[PDB]
């Protein structure tokens, strides 16, 4: 996250961390058993981390669970990274407490100029290099199809929406793939990529989570 | 560029994904 704040331990208790030796990407907890993220952090033995908020400290309300399988969306494109999505299942369910708890799916897709919370703990800068300890916020707007098109010539699927700031300097960033973008306590959003990071004219693009809630709900009750 | 925001570690370029570089800390971006 760049330009955000912190978003203080524990206050995202849907937010995990997606581990292979280090945090790599985000995700959202969907139930005590199901992890949403972005196809491209597909990776073979995933570690889920819940209940973190410092990464390098334990501070004992974390819990670890590896996954058990993880189900990358059939239509999955890595070139245009279409269809960015996927489902990973724990190898136990996680205990739901007041620092690890699910996010609801959406009902109806939002709207441009809808304002949502993304979190990560991905690169602060957009020159440079400095990765936090501690879970960032920020708060951004559903930007419209128009703008979004025209940032991103040729790039824009139906299944993607930009959200964040035409000016630049607040977005997020790398190691903050696969995380929520929520508004109006829906997930909208994972965190998908964007050409650099929070410069001016390119915003975030975001995988679109209404497109997806009938194949999410099949999958995870079909698994 | 069409660059995914996961953390990667690289040595070259040609590590990253899609139209991510190598940039100067190690990491893609």
């Amino acid at each position: 996250i760049v330009g955000g704040y912190t978003c203080g331990a524990n206050t995202v208790p849907y937010q995990v961390s997606l581990n292979s030796g280090y945090h790599f990407c985000g995700g959202s907890l969907i139930n005590s058993q199901w992890v949403v993220s972005a196809a491209h952090c597909y990776k073979s033995g995933i570690q889920v981390r819940l209940g973190e908020d410092n990464i390098n400290v334990v501070e004992g309300n974390e819990q670890f669970i590896s996954a058990s399988k993880s189900i990358v969306h059939p239509s999955y494109n890595s070139n245009t990274l279409n269809n960015d999505i996927m489902l990973i299942k724990l190898k136990s369910a996680a205990s739901l407490n007041s620092r690890v708890a699910s996010i609801s799916l959406p009902t109806s897709c939002a709207s441009a100029g809808t304002q949502c919370l993304i979190s990560g703990w991905g690169n602060t800068k957009s020159s440079g290099t400095s990765y936090p300890d501690v879970l960032k916020c920020l708060k951004a707007p559903i930007l419209s199809d128009s703008s979004c098109k025209s940032a991103y010539p040729g790039q824009i699927t139906s299944n993607m929406f930009c959200a964040g700031y035409l000016e630049g300097g607040k977005d997020s960033c790398q190691g903050d793939s696969g995380g929520p973008v929520v508004c109006s306590g829906k997930l909208q959003g994972i965190v998908s990529w964007g050409s650099g990071c929070a410069q001016k004219n390119k915003p975030g693009v975001y995988t679109k989570v209404c497109n997806y809630v009938s194949w999410i709900k099949q999958t995870i009750a079909s698994n | 560029r069409v660059c995914p925001r996961i953390l990667m570690e690289c040595k070259k370029d040609s590590d990253c994904l899609a139209e991510c570089v190598c940039l100067e800390h190690g990491y893609c971006g």
